[PDB]
């Protein structure tokens, strides 16, 4: 019945030094049933990258959206578009929606070309942005990563110490939500080069 | 929840998994979905985990009762009907309750009665409940034969918890494993799933969806 | 099951170095009637503990009853009634507590929001809170209803932890206390000007002011504003 | 319609060691978005080394609390002052619960205290009498950030063995009650930050053989 | 009423001119001098305030205009017709841009926006 | 309408799904045929509300063969399986969505590859080996993760399916009068008129 | 949510706290609630929070483009006017509870706003879950003639009032000052009362500790030459 | 709410208490609800707020583009245009306003409109939650024909009793005074009409 | 209904109206709400009439079994018997009743039970709906001590205001005089009260 | 549970009765026999709420047993099927209503006369050449009412049964996993182990 947890999942995002990590669960599911075990949430526009939870239509619809306007941006802007300003567009395009939103839990992640600034960013459905120096969290184990998150995150972590921690918070995070888990991604971010490790949990 | 047990050449093979939920919250991996009513008697627990904890507790009390008064085992009829004609007394008052009565006697053989908070007590071969019984079920009815052994019917009934485990949301943690005989039950270990999955996938060759 | 029909607002209270104070205002409304000026719902019970009441008055003139009841029913064949096995603000508590609590699990409760206030036969400050669903705490400040928003904020300024009682004297106590009712007075609009406050000391025992006035009030200001955005006349 | 239940918020944690056993809980009560109360104890000692906590609804949980350390007194008087062990306590509250099966007490129970041999134990409470022995149990408004960081912290899960890459667990060393404490302080600290109904203070109950000893901790108060 | 002018008053001449473009042109040419120099660290924009009336005050007429925090105009040619191009420009800095992206628009795309302007003028009814 | 089955094997997708309609009390047909041929290798089946099944199967069908007359180009099943999505994702925020899950089974040509796609009436598309809707998953899957492998025949394909089926017909409480089976590969759509 | 807004004598000033709630659990712990319609005139919201910055956001936005039209600075009664026909409009479903303050070439003004549209005026206000602790200090301690010094103190122990007392406020005081003749001060983290004290223990893992099955490079940069 | 317009000899006085409460939550303790539309046409407002605000703005604006292109406008005109807008729109308003007025013609008028939209003509109207507990009081005290200083007092007692069995309403007692010779404001505090 | 119990110097005097309606058909227009539970204890109903009837007749068994054993009942004790009735059944009872009596020892007392079952003694009391328009009246216009004749000027301007404002109310005023002298019935027609 | 009918010949009643029991999503169990012999004369089959069923079943059957050992004596049918409906009509104004109803097919030594007797929860007794419960009557009527005849053999009963079944088996939605068919006449209660 509630939108935003019929398919389940979620997505976490952490600053470290010079570096920021997003990662994210591979379960979709109908309620109880567990359809897909390689539903990724996390996308890239560029070197901007994009987390995603909630109804699993509207993570796709969004996903097209915001590559259909990232695509439009560079072509007129002769240039990527940057952590800080896609930030504004998912709010922008969120609330357009005001009163017929689209039931997700966006979490922006990434560093800026020109001053090399790690960036992170999260939103209610409806376009609220939270931009914390820390941690974002989202999706149907959102208590629990703000738990794991709070409790392991410390800040300046090198991007191989970071990795571990995130990878922590949302392991144990998704093990104690049944809507989530079945296979997680974590994405390690650097300037000018980015990790992605599929991460060994249990498939229950 | 996935809960089975099915009669075989060897007895009873008995199946759970571990896990609790209260909404999309994981409450608990390490619940015991098999009640010990006796050495000779199991009960499973599925809907109302209290109901069927304190039920079946209360349950062993009237078994030692009765065979002490009559200085002779509970037969497994007698047994899953003192319970059935309990809950009957509460039908209307919102008891949650989905169990199998096992047990191996004399007289009976090796015996499972479904016994139902509605009031309904089926005597049968094979049963499941819980949220993963139809996974359960399509292991149990494809690979099942009265000719198992002791060592392949536990695993079946490990496997098909498994199954569940792995696809209902609702189900997994470990498994928990009995095997039901005349002088009494056995315990065969409590096996986690997430290490389950792996070691079956790999020896088994199944999965082969998911990437390991 | 019931709804509440005449009705008493804040009750409000803070500990002190050598004891407790409590007050509650002289209002007995019925909805947005202001009906009834002249209603005490501060009940003393001896000279050791005062009983602050909001909520139904109706429930309330039944435990102002049950209270009366108690301090016959204690005297019953006892001699020291008067001494060593006299009333303890504990033993009423207790007792309010326990029949709040039963008459909630028989879905049929008493109205209220209680807050007894006393000092103990060892000279130790008693306060204490329980209302309609048997629910209790202790603090070094309690209020009911809006005092519990309005007042507990300010009176918390002066006793914020345990440590600040000892530190806290009477005059400032009161002074806190009778500042909180001049505010609940601006700002909840099912409050009276009236109020009755007490102070129950280890000392000088009880003191129970009756037909105090919320005074020094702030209005002067309300002449420059005009309108509610653009309006200048 | 008159709601015989209400929530006072709060949040406990029970841990059993090897040889001891600690149940904590925060002292902060509230209703809605008001505090009652900054210092209102919510663990309780019940004799016989049991300490007990009954989260969720205070006054159900002041009642159950005071009929279970009424039963112990009881069962001095019947059984010839005889100890009431946790797991027959454990089972007495069972039947304390489901009394009132068709009419709950609205709380979470969690009891702690030393096994038979010895051992640390502590067993967990649904609303209406299911129960079980359990070494780790955060109960409450913010057990759902609690319990996960424990699953990692104490049952160390996710976590392998640097260099064998996820073939070789990380073995199940046993925790000191000086360790125990550090990853209770923790998971209230990080509670009280992202949870607004954990706060004020922490008390913490240790039992061990020699008796039940009391620890209390400041957190934050907004 | 209504504007039954739903036709282009701009269309190709045999030689494949367009009139009215050229004619604004024209218009243009007569138009007070302004100009651009561009520096290493900043770029000048100026022109002559071309008073009609000695009696006018000068300064409420505002040849060079702010259009963002960052972005300024000046132009030559008939003056109404500047003045609702820079409420137009500002207008539409912010409502394609600023409201979208929370940052105001870099000058070659609000350029672009101010041409797609008066390229429609040269085109619609 | 019930239950449809699908399952991408080695060098084919293979479809079923049941053959009866039921209104309210009676069974009105045992031989529907619950699918559309989209394009010459690529086929939706389909079950939810009645009606609005088959109008945007229909309604599809016609999409994707304008299509393939315009372009003169038939589309690839991920192509097909995308604009599919847009129409339902689309579809659930109108006025009066459409109740329709679907599968689609294609052959890309190009890739010489086997796909099969499973997309709900919300527009929640994913790729699978096997897939189902409703409560078919429920019954079949537990059997699918057992038995399937990525390099399987048709013929042993069929045999799987066999055993989902009667899981469905032992287990199920309604009788969805059995299933009408089609293979979908390189040469075409072709349906198997024994099962 | 605990937002004050306070007069003074060449001037008004308005805080706030800095949490943000989804429910009991908190989002943001140092939020900002301060919002700028225009240099001089500041708001602070309350309510639905992506309609409080969304609100602010378009009549700013139209403030700014009014301003430049009339070749005058904004006025406070602008803002309001704008802002109240807009929230009366959609008749509460916005829920943007906000108090407006600034300075303009006619003066200082405080007004609040509610989210059916309904206005205020006011020497003192508060709003949010807070309020009622802010304006139990505010109502303490409030008089005529207030200093900038001793606004800028009033307002900020309204908000610690909230922060205290009201579980959906904590953390941090925001303020902003704008006085009369000068540029509005924006003081972020004006008062910073709850940092987190040091934890028991540290939580960095060993490396290797987590189980990984693959490694790849992302593809970030566009396509290549050559 | 308890609000009032009385005529008398020199013209018309309007009155209004200061509270504005959100349940029992005194949101503001110190509200004009006497309103300008024009010059020497005001009117009290009760019910919604938001509503209340929203009309009497526009009414404003109408007056006021009356006035540019017809000179000023009667109080009949204005309680014309308040009806209009609270008549067509009653299915989403709750307004309940009393427009008050001066010509020099027609001296002072007082027009009351309620929740439905009607319009009725009075010699004094009394509105609001707390008028209920006046109804009696102002039946048996209004004359025609007052003077200033005794319509003061009038009001100033009625309103003190609404004030009193209302806890809706309470804080100051605004007036404002409409004569030939212009508009005078006046207020006045708990300690004064409470001893009364 | 409009019901009013007022204490002066020579006792109490009891004052109604005689309205009963169903919905807004006036099925009684000459009732007599002023009921005896004793020679010289009255009282007036409002709220449900068969709730009100029920209840004082239980009283008037309860103050006849009272005096058969322990002699004339105070005024107190009838209203505690009033109170613990109301009070008791809350639940299941609508009734708002005025007591009033007159002692020798007390003199005249009246005492009002509102809906909750709750007691207050006041010098005097208003109930029914036609009360809420004469709380500004009856507070401005009270007075201790008043003679006969004062008091049923006072109760008849009430209760004619009440009438003329409560569809509720109207008929005939009836009043209960209850003194040293006895106790008198005394009755107010329309054409009498209405001109007031 | 499903479905019960009920069929009075010559010289014999006949009762048919589903096998399956199902539990809301899954078929619990094929091979349920919702029967109970109350005297070796007389046999009732039974439909209805889960437990309440049985309960109510077995229950007459003690009372039925107890009867037999007083009065060393089998009662008749039609004073069976009198007692019965009177526990019924008590039962549907009682604090929680049995729901349950049942066909009772017995043979009459005295009158050597086969009897069907239908009664539903509310105590709704009819005496019926044929006889059905819930929406089984709606498919099989139209075929009872064209073929039977009071002079039919019990072969000749079988197959008319036969062919209502056949009939339920194609319109009704609802897999009932066949019945169990049982046979009451003067020699006892037997059942058909092959249908
Ligand atoms: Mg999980
Ligand atoms: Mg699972
Ligand atoms: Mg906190
Ligand atoms: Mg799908
Ligand atoms: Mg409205
Ligand atoms: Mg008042």
């Amino acid at each position: 019945s509630d939108p935003s947890s019929i398919n389940g999942g979620i997505v976490v995002a952490m600053t470290g030094k010079d570096c920021v990590a997003i990662a994210c669960d591979l379960r979709l599911g109908s309620q109880s049933l567990g359809v897909s075990n390689k539903f990724e949430k996390i996308f890239h526009y560029g070197h901007v990258f994009l987390g995603i939870t909630g109804l699993a239509t509207d993570v796709t619809t969004l996903n097209e959206m915001f590559r259909y306007k990232t695509n439009l941006y560079k072509l007129k802007e002769e240039r990527a578009i940057e952590p800080e300003t896609f930030t504004q567009l998912v709010s922008s395009s969120l609330y357009e929606r005001r009163f017929g939103p689209y039931f997700v839990g966006p979490v922006v992640a990434g560093i800026n070309s020109k001053s090399g600034k790690p960036f992170i960013a999260g939103f209610d459905l409806i376009g609220c942005i939270d931009e914390a120096k820390d941690f974002i969290v989202s999706g149907t184990a959102s208590d629990q990563l703000f738990g794991m998150c709070e409790s392991l995150y410390e800040p300046n972590l090198e991007p191989e110490d970071l990795f571990e921690t995130i990878s922590q918070a949302l392991l144990n995070a998704a093990d104690r939500d049944a809507l989530s888990g079945w296979g997680a991604v974590v994405y390690i971010i650097k300037k000018d080069e980015v990790v992605k490790r599929y991460l060994k949990m249990r498939q229950d | 929840t996935t809960t089975l047990a099915f009669r075989f050449q060897g007895g009873i093979i008995v199946a759970v998994d571990s896990r609790a939920t209260a909404g999309n919250w994981v409450a608990s991996q390490t619940v015991k979905k098999v009640i010990e009513i006796n050495p000779f008697l199991l009960g499973t627990m599925a809907g109302g985990a209290a109901d069927c904890q304190f039920w079946e507790t209360w349950l062993g009390s009237q078994f030692r009762l009765h065979e002490l008064r009559e200085k002779e085992r509970i037969s497994v009829a007698a047994a899953s009907k003192i319970l059935s004609n309990l809950v009957y007394q509460y039908k209307g008052a919102g008891l949650s309750m989905g169990t199998m009565i096992c047990g191996y006697t004399r007289k009976e053989g090796p015996t499972i009665y479904y016994v139902d908070s509605d009031g309904t007590r089926l005597k049968g071969d094979i049963f499941c409940v819980g949220s993963g019984q139809t996974f359960a079920y399509g292991v149990l009815d494809s690979n099942y034969k009265w000719d198992l052994s002791v060592e392949d019917a536990l695993y079946l009934g490990k496997r098909s918890i498994l199954a569940a485990a792995h696809r209902d949301a609702y189900s997994g943690g470990s498994v928990n494993l009995y095997h039901v005989t005349e002088d009494g039950w056995i315990y065969h270990g409590n096996h986690d799933v997430g290490e389950l999955f792996w070691k079956v996938k790999e020896e088994e060759g199944s999965f082969n969806n998911v990437i390991g | 099951t019931q709804q509440p029909i005449v009705t008493g607002t804040s009750v409000i209270s803070m500990k002190y170095d050598n004891g407790v104070i409590i007050a509650a205002d002289n209002l007995g409304s019925y909805g947005s009637l202001l009906r009834f000026n002249g209603v005490e719902r501060l009940i003393p019970v001896g000279d050791n503990t005062v009983v602050g009441i909001s909520g139904d008055i109706s429930d309330m003139q039944h435990i102002e009853r049950l209270l009366k009841d108690l301090v016959t029913e204690n005297a019953y064949d006892n001699p020291l009634a008067d001494a060593e096995e006299a009333l303890e603000p504990s033993y009423i508590f207790e007792y309010l507590a326990t029949v709040m609590y039963q008459r909630r699990s028989k879905m049929n409760p008493l109205w209220n929001a209680i807050i007894v206030a006393g000092v103990q036969s060892n000279g130790d400050q008693f306060l204490r809170y329980v209302n309609l669903l048997g629910v209790t705490y202790s603090s070094p400040t309690l209020a009911t209803g809006f005092g519990a928003h309005m007042a507990n904020p300010l009176l918390r300024k002066v006793v914020d932890r345990e440590s600040d009682i000892p530190k806290t004297t009477v005059q400032v106590a009161e002074e806190a206390i009778v500042n909180a009712m001049r505010v609940l007075y601006y700002r909840d609009a099912r409050s009276s000007r009236n109020f009755s406050l007490a102070i129950i000391d280890k000392n000088t025992g009880l003191t129970f002011k009756k037909n105090l006035q919320v005074e020094n009030m702030k209005w002067d200001f309300a002449k420059d504003i005009k309108g509610y955005g653009t309006q200048k006349i | 319609q008159f709601n015989p239940y209400g929530d006072n918020g709060g949040t406990i944690l029970g841990i059993a060691g090897e040889d001891f056993a600690v149940l904590a809980g925060d002292t902060r009560n509230i209703t809605d978005y008001s505090i009652n109360s900054r210092y209102e104890p919510k663990v309780f000692d019940c004799g016989d080394n049991i300490v007990m906590s009954a989260n969720g609804f205070a006054a159900d949980g002041d009642a159950l609390v005071k009929r279970f350390k009424n039963s112990v007194k009881w069962y001095h008087f019947d059984h010839n002052d005889k100890k009431l062990s946790i797991n027959s306590a454990a089972r007495n509250i069972q039947h304390l619960l489901y009394g009132k099966r068709f009419f709950p007490y609205y709380v979470h129970t969690i009891i702690a205290g030393l096994d038979e041999d010895g051992k640390g134990a502590v067993y967990s409470f649904d609303p209406v009498g299911s129960y079980e022995r359990e070494q780790c149990r955060a109960g409450g408004a913010a057990a759902s950030l609690i319990m996960p960081f424990l699953d990692n912290q104490v049952n160390f899960k996710n976590q392998y063995e640097p260099g064998t890459n996820g073939k070789v667990k990380k073995p199940l060393k046993y925790l000191s009650v000086e360790e125990v404490i550090k990853l209770v302080r923790d998971s209230f600290t990080s509670a009280t930050e992202r949870h607004i109904q954990v706060g004020d203070g922490l008390e913490i109950l240790i039992v061990t053989k020699d008796g039940v000893r009391k620890e209390f901790y400041e957190l934050k108060r907004d | 009423m209504t504007d039954r002018y739903s036709f282009s008053l701009t269309t190709f001449s045999p030689s494949g001119k367009l009139g009215q473009i050229d004619y604004a042109l024209t218009a243009v040419k007569q138009g007070v001098t302004s100009l651009g120099i561009k520096a290493t660290n900043g770029v000048v924009i100026a022109t002559e305030k071309k008073s009609s009336s000695p009696l006018a005050m000068s300064e409420t007429l505002s040849k060079v205009s702010l259009l963002t925090p960052d972005i300024g105009a000046v132009y030559s040619g008939m003056g109404p017709d500047y003045r609702v191009l820079v409420d137009k420009s500002r207008k539409v800095a912010h409502t394609s841009y600023k409201r979208i992206y929370g940052e105001y628009p870099p000058t070659k795309l609000l350029v672009s926006e101010v041409a797609k302007i008066m390229q429609e003028a040269t085109q619609s009814g | 309408m019930d239950i449809i089955l699908g399952i991408r094997v080695q060098d084919s997708v293979i479809l079923a799904s049941s053959k009866a309609v039921t209104r309210g009390i009676s069974v009105l047909k045992d031989s529907d045929d619950k699918t559309r041929q989209l394009s010459p290798h690529t086929l939706m089946s389909f079950a939810g509300e009645a009606g609005d099944t088959v109008q945007f199967a229909e309604y599809i069908q016609a999409n994707i063969q304008l299509y393939s007359i315009r372009e003169d180009y038939e589309l690839s099943p991920q192509a097909v399986s995308s604009f599919v999505r847009q129409e339902l994702a689309k579809s659930i925020r109108s006025r009066r969505p459409y109740q329709v899950n679907v599968l689609i089974g294609g052959y890309d040509k190009k890739k010489n590859k086997p796909e099969l796609y499973q997309i709900d009436y919300l527009g929640t598309k994913v790729e699978l080996p096997y897939g189902a809707h409703g409560y078919s998953g429920f019954y079949t899957f537990s059997l699918l993760d057992h038995h399937y492998r990525p390099d399987m025949t048709t013929e042993e394909g069929l045999d799987l399916l066999k055993l989902c089926v009667q899981e469905l017909e032992k287990r199920m409480p309604m009788d969805f009068k059995g299933v009408i089976v089609k293979i979908v590969d390189k040469d075409g759509i072709r349906q198997v008129d024994d099962f | 949510t605990t937002i004050v807004g306070v007069k003074f004598n060449n001037g008004v000033v308005i805080a706030a706290d800095t949490r943000s709630t989804q429910g009991p659990i908190v989002a943001d712990k140092n939020c900002a609630k301060l919002h700028r319609i225009s240099p001089k005139i500041w708001c602070a919201g309350a309510g639905t929070a992506a309609d409080t910055e969304a609100v602010t956001q378009l009549i700013g936005s139209n403030i700014e483009l009014h301003s430049l039209y009339t070749s005058r600075e904004p006025r406070v009664v602008s803002a309001l006017q704008m802002l109240k026909q807009h929230l009366f409009k959609y008749q509460g479903h916005i829920g943007a509870y906000l108090i407006v303050a600034g300075v303009d070439p006619t003066g200082s003004h405080l007004f609040s706003i509610h989210a059916h549209g309904s206005t205020d005026v006011g020497y003192y206000l508060s709003l949010g879950s807070g309020s009622l602790a802010a304006m139990a200090v505010l109502e303490s301690h409030w008089k005529q003639d207030l200093t900038k010094e001793e606004a800028i103190k009033l307002a900020s122990d309204a908000i610690q009032a909230g922060i205290w007392n009201d579980l959906g406020s904590g953390s941090n005081v925001d303020v902003c000052v704008m006085e009369i003749g000068k540029d509005a001060e924006y003081l972020r983290n004006y008062l910073t009362p709850n940092v987190r004290e040091e934890k028991q223990k540290s939580y960095k893992f060993p490396r290797g500790t987590t189980a990984v099955l693959k490694e790849s490079i992302v593809n970030i940069c566009d396509i290549q030459e050559e | 709410t308890s609000i009032m317009a009385v005529t008398f000899k020199d013209g018309v006085i309007l009155g209004a208490d200061s509270r504005t409460t959100t349940g029992a939550y005194i949101a503001n303790r110190v509200t004009d609800k006497l309103t300008r539309v024009h010059d020497k046409i005001w009117c009290c407002r009760s019910g919604s707020a938001a509503d209340t605000q929203a009309i009497a703005d526009i009414v404003q604006y109408h007056l006021e583009l009356y006035t540019s292109q017809y000179g000023t406008p009667s109080t009949e005109t204005a309680a014309s245009v308040f009806k209009e807008l609270c008549y067509e729109n009653k299915d989403n308003l709750t307004a309940g306003i009393i427009v008050a007025g001066y010509d020099d013609k027609n001296k002072g008028e007082v027009y009351t409109i309620p929740l439905g939209g009607s319009v009725h003509k009075l010699p004094y109207a009394i509105a609001g939650s707390g008028s209920t507990f006046i109804y009696g009081y102002c039946d048996k005290n209004f004359r025609e024909n007052m003077s200033k200083e005794e319509t003061v007092d009038f009001i100033k007692h009625s309103l003190s009793q609404a004030i009193k069995w209302d806890g809706s309403s309470g804080g100051v007692i605004r007036m404002v005074v409409l004569t030939a010779a212009g508009v005078e404001r006046l207020i006045f505090y708990p300690d004064e009409y409470e001893q009364l």
